[PDB]
């Protein structure tokens, strides 16, 4: 097979990751206490 | 390289992948659909149709699954409640056999898809490079619809070569599969009328077919393949999300007020009904039919059918509920039972009065009692310091009539009052709160839910279309701008 | 006390699941040679 | 061709720019902000909601409002020449038209404005972010005064157009749906709070970190129009906060497009909250909570608080705020703590 | 049960801070 | 030609003139409450 | 490239990529039928809000059977 | 067509499929099939024996 | 220059102007309503 | 930083522009107040005169109660000399 | 056939044409009268 | 049935998390240049 | 600070990934059963 | 519950089957 030629390659920095946990974190502490409801 | 949020447009203009990846999804969405009814199946309990239907079970796919036919399990049972019955192949188990498989071979097809996916059909002969002629395939594609489409209105719904679809009686009470006849009459566009859903598709299904023809000759007017920048996929999308949205805003719609699409007896009452004390004028009007025609108001009442009475209780007012009292609406108030009856509340001087109904927006409401007039006459006091109401002071009481309470009174002030306080729900249930260990706080119906979240979903993807729509006609200032300096002057 | 039994396993995997997703790619980023 | 005539004339430059999307915008916009003013000084809302609603009654510019119409109407569009009106005027202003006047046409008018900046944009040549940005605004427009009374009884339940009718509107809210408990509302309040916080921090950091063009003290003179140097210094920025907030940014196309999202992505969330507060579908209680409070007479949280709050807000308002229903609450039904 | 995993997420997210406003990228002038 | 400065000044005071006598009309109109 | 019997099959449907009308094409009849869908909506939507009444045509649970 | 048959079991017999479905195989294939999706039904939904 | 007098900037500021000063005329006049 | 318009500050400041409307802005003024003190605005909008939100004993509201009778009930609550 | 409320349809449909109308009438005469390039 | 209630929790933590592990050391593997 | 000498890059191939999920999902077969109990 | 957790797990090891026989890496001679 031909390797394809449509792909780039992929990238989160570590601020990304940051802003991103702290994002999942926060959201997390505020929809825990309807889950548990 | 690419931010997280572009993953995707890998895909942009190959074809070949974007086949294969709308082939996954697909898969994952015929999959979905055959193992939620498989859950369903193993949780529905079909030994009640009038007071433990599918809607009170929290059940979400099985009712999609008996407006179009499917109605029985190769188990022997059947949603109209009936027993011998062979559904055949195409039973509730049949439908989700086969999404299953259809799931595992659109999967096997993603991925040869993905494998191959430098065919040469989607290199344009010209350029020697990758390219699909939207215009003709929208054509192609478009008649394929209305051809479809057509069958569907023509062949299913009517009967011809098909079971029909779930039809009703103006309470709920008799609704069942049955061939619908057409209606190209004004009244087939009243969203209530069967005749109305068959003739669209007919008649939509053919303007989708003579529609579709055309595209497929007609090319587009340079103006516009100029304007809606046609030849560049990614302006199909933002056309496409504006329409499933739209789409999405009118099911959501039909869904909330009912129509012949959403039958009672398959996603429940409708909050309007409650409303306009719809079901409380059907009983009323029946109950003093009897009573012309010389009966007692035992009898009267008696003949009262369980199911109709049903539907007269607030507990199944898609309007009550929670976003987060997850679960069936029997995890509320219970597995309904039976109905204890009808509650006729008097005062020593054997006036009698009535309770005040709830309305949808109150959480709690209070205990009133007005006579015929609407004067109050009793009520259950806050502060006892200077109650003039009170049902001790007025000798209030209550009998039943027709029910598991039938032919009864009661008389002692705190068994009088509950049952007041329960008056106010509507007609008054015997509810199983042990088995589902319910906690007794309403929760919506599946027609409360599936109208949430496609009120949602089409909101949220009218976003889509605005962000699309815009990175289509403005990809050339996108990554940003360049040079000059011209503004204030023609 | 009376809470949800899936309240637990819910917000588990309303942690995890996505923060799995960062982290995976970072450290991929992380590792891309020059 | 004539078309290339008409566009030609309105795309031109003129000092309150027309363009295409004006042909909608303006009708509409003009409309709506008339239909208001006519209606706060003019139009009662008495035979509506037994209400006085306009100057001419004596009511002032906080207290006056275009009162939805009766909830006997339902969600009727109330046209002009409808079964309702029957093509009178007065009728209609007396059976509140000129709220689904108000509405239908300032939604139209949104609809323009954002069509508006989406061409004025390709004109200019400039990305489309203003329009995505006011997205938003949309949601909340759409969400709260057609998709919210769109799932209640009727359009009377809808927010009046004023300012103290809008004030019920939020008391109404939190007494009756506990909107303020709603996980979606207060993702809101964090992005337009935390938007407003943006806003203040970044102007603040910006104008105290200046460097210095000029040799006056008034430094707003200073600047120039025509780009070159950054006219901050966004080193020192960074280094500011770096060392005072532990967190600073060092990417202004970051730090601006921050700007963005968040204020946008809170009203977002806002207009969802209420979507599902159309079907009642609220946030109203925490059922582990309550399971407690009615075994163990002892529990109480500001929660429980809360919750009693709402119910005297329910039990005194409701007979005069629904009338439609017509309420009779005797004196000893109304709940009340001691003393007060 | 609930009281641990709102403590755990408290904790986790005062960890991310740590590691935030410590551990970040040392933000690097023109040659970037 | 009339100075800027006495326009402004004139069509300033005909404001607090008209938004004054809102004011004086909310103890006398119908606003009132007596 | 790789041909494929149903590959070759298709060819002719997905070739004439570029292929435009010239000028202003079918779009003024396109603007008629959208307009007549415009009104047709406005219908139907305000039969469903029986703001249109029409005695045959009962928009309620009714009318059923 | 150098003879369907005679191709088909050139297809067959090939030692150049991913996985080798062999003479025995047409009759493995199957059978192993109906074997693994009954087992797979059964362990999971089949009734009381 | 030779400006011009109706223009469309001019058409707008009236369809504002004029209403409003009949309001604040209209107003004004409530000032005296009484009972 | 100019279109074809007239600047405003010339205008504002031109003795035709007050010569003209010295006459017309006072014009509309004293129109929109005679829309009131005439009493026309309380029939254009069929806003009630403070004489007229109760009949002399009444004390009830005359709420509208259906949505296609509306116009003719409206009509009736003007009769018991509300 | 042909109740008050589908007269009234008709009144809505044929004012509202009639704006369309005049409105892009005098857009279009007021364009053809200047635009020199 | 009358099962674990950390029984669903704890099968599910079983499997992501050291899955998760791989899976973060995979792709940073995958993605190095050269 | 001075880029730490003793750092090597960590590898895990395709294969490897394989051969590890196959035991983690297993062994999840194998307990869940005893974690449920 | 307890049986959807069984049939994932299994489905999951059936996926992981399918991409472990077609989608491993490539056995390459000599030149590795
Ligand atoms: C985005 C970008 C911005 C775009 C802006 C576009 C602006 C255009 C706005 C036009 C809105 C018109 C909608 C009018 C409407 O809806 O009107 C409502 C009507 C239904 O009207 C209702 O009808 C009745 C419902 O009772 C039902 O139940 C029974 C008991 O009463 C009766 O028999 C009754 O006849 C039966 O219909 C009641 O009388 C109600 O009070 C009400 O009148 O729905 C209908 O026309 C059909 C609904 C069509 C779907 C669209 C609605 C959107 C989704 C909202 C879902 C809620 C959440
Ligand atoms: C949208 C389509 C849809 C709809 C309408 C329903 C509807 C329903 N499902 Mg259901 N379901 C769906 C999809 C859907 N499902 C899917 C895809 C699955 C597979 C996972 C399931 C699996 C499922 C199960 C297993 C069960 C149901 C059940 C039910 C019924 C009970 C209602 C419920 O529990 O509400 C619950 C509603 C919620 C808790 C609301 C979720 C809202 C979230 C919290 C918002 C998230 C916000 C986000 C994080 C913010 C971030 C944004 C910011 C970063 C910008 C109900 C009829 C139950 C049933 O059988 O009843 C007996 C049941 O047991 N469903
Ligand atoms: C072999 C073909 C096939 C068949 C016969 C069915 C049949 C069925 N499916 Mg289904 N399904 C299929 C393929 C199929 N599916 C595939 C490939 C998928 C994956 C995408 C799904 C995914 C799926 C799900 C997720 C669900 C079903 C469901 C159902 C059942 C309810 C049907 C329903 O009401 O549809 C509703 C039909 C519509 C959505 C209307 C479509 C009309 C659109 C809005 C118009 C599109 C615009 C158009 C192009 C404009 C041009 C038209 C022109 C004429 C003017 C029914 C048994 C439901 C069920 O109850 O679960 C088992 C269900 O929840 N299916
Ligand atoms: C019709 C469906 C549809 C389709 C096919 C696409 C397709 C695309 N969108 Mg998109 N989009 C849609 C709807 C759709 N969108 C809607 C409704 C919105 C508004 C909410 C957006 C908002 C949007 C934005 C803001 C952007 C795109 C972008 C893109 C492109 C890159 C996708 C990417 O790599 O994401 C990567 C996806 C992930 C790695 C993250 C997904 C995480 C989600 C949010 C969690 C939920 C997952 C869950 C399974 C979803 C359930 C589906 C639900 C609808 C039932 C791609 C062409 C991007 C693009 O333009 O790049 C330049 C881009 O920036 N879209
Ligand atoms: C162009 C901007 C614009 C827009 C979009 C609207 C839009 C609207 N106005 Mg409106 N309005 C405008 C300008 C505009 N207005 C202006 C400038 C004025 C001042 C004169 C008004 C004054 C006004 C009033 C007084 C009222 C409205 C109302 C309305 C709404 C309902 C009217 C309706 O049913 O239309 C119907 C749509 C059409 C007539 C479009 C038809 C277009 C087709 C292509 C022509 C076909 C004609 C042909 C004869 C049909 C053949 C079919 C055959 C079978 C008979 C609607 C939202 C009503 C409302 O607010 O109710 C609450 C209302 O009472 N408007
Ligand atoms: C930003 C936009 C966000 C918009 C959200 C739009 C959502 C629309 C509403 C959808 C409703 C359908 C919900 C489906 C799920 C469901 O019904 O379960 C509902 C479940 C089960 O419901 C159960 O029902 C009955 C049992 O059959 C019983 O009554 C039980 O007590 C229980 O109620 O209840 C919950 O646990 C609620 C928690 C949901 C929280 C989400 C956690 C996220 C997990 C992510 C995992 C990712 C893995 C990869
Ligand atoms: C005294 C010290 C007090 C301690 C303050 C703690 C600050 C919290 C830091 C959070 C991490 C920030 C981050 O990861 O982004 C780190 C980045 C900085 O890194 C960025 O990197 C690049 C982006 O691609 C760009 O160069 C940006 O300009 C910037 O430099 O910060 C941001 O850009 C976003 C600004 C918003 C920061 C979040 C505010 C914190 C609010 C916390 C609220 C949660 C409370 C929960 C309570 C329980
Ligand atoms: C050309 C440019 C003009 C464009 C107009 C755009 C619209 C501007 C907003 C209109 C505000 C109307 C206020 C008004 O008319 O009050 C008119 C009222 C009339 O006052 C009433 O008079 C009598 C009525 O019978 C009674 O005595 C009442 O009690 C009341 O006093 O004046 C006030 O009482 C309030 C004082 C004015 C306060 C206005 C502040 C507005 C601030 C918000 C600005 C928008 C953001
Ligand atoms: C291969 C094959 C096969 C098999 C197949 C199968 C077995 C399949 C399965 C499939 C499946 C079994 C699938 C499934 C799917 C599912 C899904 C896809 C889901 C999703 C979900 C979601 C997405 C959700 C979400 C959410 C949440 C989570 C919460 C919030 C809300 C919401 C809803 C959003 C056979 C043998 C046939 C043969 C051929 C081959
Ligand atoms: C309704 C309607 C319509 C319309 C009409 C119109 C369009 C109107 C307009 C109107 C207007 C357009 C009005 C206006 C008004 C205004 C006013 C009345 C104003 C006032 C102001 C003031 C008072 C000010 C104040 C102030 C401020 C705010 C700031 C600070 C300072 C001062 C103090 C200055 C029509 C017919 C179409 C149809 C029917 C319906
Ligand atoms: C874009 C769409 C814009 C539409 C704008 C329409 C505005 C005019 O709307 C039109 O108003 C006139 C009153 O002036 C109404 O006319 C109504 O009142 C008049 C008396 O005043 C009656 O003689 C007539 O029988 C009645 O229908 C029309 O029924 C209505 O259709
Ligand atoms: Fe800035």
């Amino acid at each position: 097979m031909e390797p394809n030629p449509n792909r780039q390659p992929v990238e989160l920095n570590r601020t990304s990751l940051y802003l991103g946990l702290l994002l999942i974190l926060v959201l997390a502490l505020l929809f825990s206490s309807y889950f548990f409801n | 390289g690419l931010p997280w949020y572009r993953v995707h447009t890998v895909l942009i203009n190959d074809p070949g992948r974007l086949i294969a990846a709308h082939l996954m999804h697909t898969a994952l969405v015929a999959g979905w659909a055959g193992s939620m009814a498989l859950y369903e199946l193993a949780t529905f309990d079909p030994s009640d149709p009038v007071l433990n239907p599918m809607w009170r079970q929290g059940m979400f796919v099985l009712p999609f699954m008996a407006r179009l036919g499917v109605t029985g399990s190769w188990s022997g049972w059947s949603i109209t409640g009936e027993t011998g019955i062979d559904p055949g192949f195409w039973s509730f188990e049949g439908v989700a056999l086969a999404h299953i498989v259809l799931s595992g071979l659109l999967f096997l097809a993603a991925c040869w898809h993905w494998v191959y996916w430098d065919l040469e059909l989607f290199r344009d002969p010209r350029t020697g490079e990758p390219a699909l002629d939207l215009p003709k395939m929208f054509g192609i594609h478009l008649f394929l619809a209305g051809l479809l489409c057509f069958g569907f209105g023509a062949f299913h719904l009517t009967g011809l070569f098909g079971p029909g679809m779930w039809v009703s009686d103006p309470y709920g009470l008799t609704g069942s599969v049955q061939p619908v006849a057409p209606e190209w009459g004004p009244d087939g566009f009243n969203p209530y009328n069967p005749g109305g859903v068959v003739a669209h598709h007919i008649a939509a299904g053919i303007v989708g077919i003579i529609a579709g023809l055309f595209h497929i000759l007609v090319r587009p007017p340079q103006r516009l393949y100029k304007a809606l920048r046609m030849g560049n996929i990614e302006t199909v999308l933002s056309s496409s999300i504006a329409a499933v949205f739209f789409a999405a805003f009118v099911v959501a719609g039909t869904m909330w007020y009912g129509s012949a699409t959403t039958p009672i007896e398959l996603f429940g009452p409708t909050r309007y009904q409650w409303d306009s004390s719809y079901f409380q004028q059907e009983i009323n009007r029946r109950v003093q039919a009897s009573l012309a025609s010389g009966a007692t108001l035992e009898e009267a009442w008696s003949a009262i059918p369980e199911k109709l009475a049903f539907y007269d209780y607030i507990g199944n007012n898609p309007a009550k509920g929670g976003l987060f009292r997850t679960g069936p609406m029997n995890k509320g108030d219970g597995i309904a039972q039976a109905w204890k009856g009808h509650a006729v509340f008097r005062n020593k001087e054997g006036e009698e009065l009535f309770v005040r109904r709830m309305p949808a927006f109150f959480e709690s409401f209070p205990v009133i009692l007005t006579d015929k007039n609407g004067v109050v006459k009793a009520d259950i006091p806050f502060r006892r310091a200077e109650s003039k109401y009170s049902f001790e002071q007025q000798g209030v009481t209550v009998s039943f009539y027709g029910g598991e309470l039938n032919g009864q009174t009661f008389t002692d002030p705190p068994t009088v009052k509950s049952y007041a306080r329960k008056a106010i729900f509507g007609e008054i249930f015997e509810f199983d709160t042990e088995t589902l260990n319910s906690d007794g706080i309403f929760r919506t119906s599946p027609r409360g839910w599936f109208t949430f979240a496609h009120a949602v979903f089409a909101l949220l993807f009218f976003f889509g279309h605005i962000w699309h729509g815009a990175r289509t006609l403005f990809r050339d200032v996108f990554s940003g701008i360049d040079p000059e300096l011209s503004p204030e002057q023609v | 006390m009376e809470v949800n039994q899936l309240g637990l396993i819910a917000t588990a995997l309303f942690v995890l699941v996505p923060s799995v997703f960062l982290i995976i790619l970072y450290v991929q980023t992380e590792s891309q040679q020059k | 061709g004539w078309f290339d005539i008409l566009d030609d004339w309105l795309k031109r430059d003129r000092f309150v720019f027309v363009g295409w999307s004006g042909i909608l915008l303006f009708p509409c916009a003009y409309l709506a902000l008339g239909g208001w003013l006519t209606g706060t000084t003019f139009v009662t809302s008495w035979y509506t909601h037994g209400l006085a609603s306009s100057y001419l009654e004596g009511c002032n510019f906080l207290t006056v409002a275009v009162s939805t119409p009766a909830n006997s109407m339902g969600h009727s569009l109330l046209l002009l020449w409808g079964p309702e009106a029957q093509g009178d005027f007065t009728r209609w202003c007396q059976l509140g038209g000129l709220w689904t006047f108000i509405a239908l046409h300032g939604a139209f008018g949104l609809i323009g404005f954002m069509l508006r900046q989406f061409e004025i944009a390709r004109l200019v040549g400039v990305r489309p972010y203003n329009a995505i940005a006011f997205s938003a605004p949309i949601a909340v427009f759409v969400s709260v005064f057609l998709i919210y009374p769109l799932g209640q009884s009727s359009w009377f339940f809808a927010p009046s157009f004023g300012v103290a009718a809008i004030f019920r509107f939020l008391l109404f809210f939190q007494g009756f749906h506990n909107w303020t408990l709603n996980p979606f509302h207060m993702m809101g309040v964090a992005g337009v709070l935390g938007g407003a916080l943006l806003c203040a921090i970044h102007g603040a950091t910006v104008e105290n970190t200046l460097f210095q063009d000029g040799e006056g003290a008034s430094t707003f003179r200073a600047f120039n129009p025509t780009q070159a140097e950054e006219t901050y210094s966004m080193v020192t920025a960074n280094r500011f906060w770096s060392q005072i907030f532990g967190i600073a940014f060092s990417n202004k196309r970051w730090l601006h497009f921050f700007m963005l999202f968040v204020p946008v992505t809170g009203l977002w969330m806002s207009a969802i909250g209420v979507v599902g507060l159309a079907l009642n579908l609220r946030s109203y209680d925490f059922i582990s909570q309550e399971i407690r409070a009615a075994e163990d007479p002892e529990f109480e949280t500001f929660y429980t608080k809360n919750l009693l709050l709402n119910e005297g807000i329910r039990a005194w308002m409701a007979p005069q705020d629904q009338p439609h229903e017509n309420f009779v609450f005797p004196e000893e039904v109304l709940p009340r703590g001691n003393a007060l | 049960m609930e009281t641990i995993t709102y403590v755990f997420i408290f904790a986790c997210i005062i960890a991310l801070f740590f590691f935030a406003i410590f551990f970040r990228e040392p933000p690097r002038i023109t040659k970037k | 030609r009339i100075p800027l400065w006495i326009v402004a000044t004139v069509a300033g005071m005909g404001v607090i003139v008209i938004v004054g006598l809102f004011f004086y009309g909310a103890y006398a109109g119908l606003g009132s409450s007596l | 490239a790789r041909r494929t019997w149903l590959g070759d099959i298709l060819r002719p449907l997905n070739s004439e990529y570029g292929k435009v009308a010239p000028g202003w094409g079918t779009t003024p009849l396109m603007a008629v039928f959208m307009g007549l869908f415009l009104v047709f909506l406005l219908i139907i939507l305000e039969i469903y809000n029986s703001t249109l009444i029409l005695d045959g045509v009962n928009v309620s649970w009714k009318a059923l059977g | 067509s150098a003879n369907l048959w005679e191709r088909f079991c050139n297809w067959v017999t090939s030692t150049d499929n991913r996985l080798y479905v062999g003479w025995f195989g047409v009759i493995m294939i199957p059978t192993l099939l109906a074997a693994t999706i009954c087992f797979v039904i059964a362990f999971i939904a089949a009734p009381p024996v | 220059v030779s400006y011009p007098i109706f223009t469309v900037r001019w058409v707008a500021v009236h369809t504002l102007a004029v209403p409003t000063i009949f309001f604040l005329g209209a107003i004004a006049a409530m000032q005296f309503i009484q009972r | 930083g100019t279109t074809g318009e007239r600047p405003f500050s010339d205008i504002i400041t031109s003795v035709r522009y007050w010569v003209i409307h010295s006459i017309t802005i006072p014009a509309l003024f004293i129109a929109g107040w005679l829309f009131v003190s005439t009493g026309l605005a309380y029939d254009v909008f069929g806003t009630p005169r403070p004489d007229s939100y109760y009949a002399q004993e009444q004390r009830s509201i005359p709420l509208v109660t259906d949505r296609f009778e509306a116009k003719q009930q409206v009509e009736t609550f003007l009769e018991q000399l509300k | 056939t042909i109740t008050p409320s589908l007269k009234g349809f008709f009144i809505g449909l044929l004012s509202g044409a009639v704006v369309l109308g005049l409105t892009f009438a005098v857009l279009i005469a007021i364009s053809q009268i200047d635009k020199v390039q």
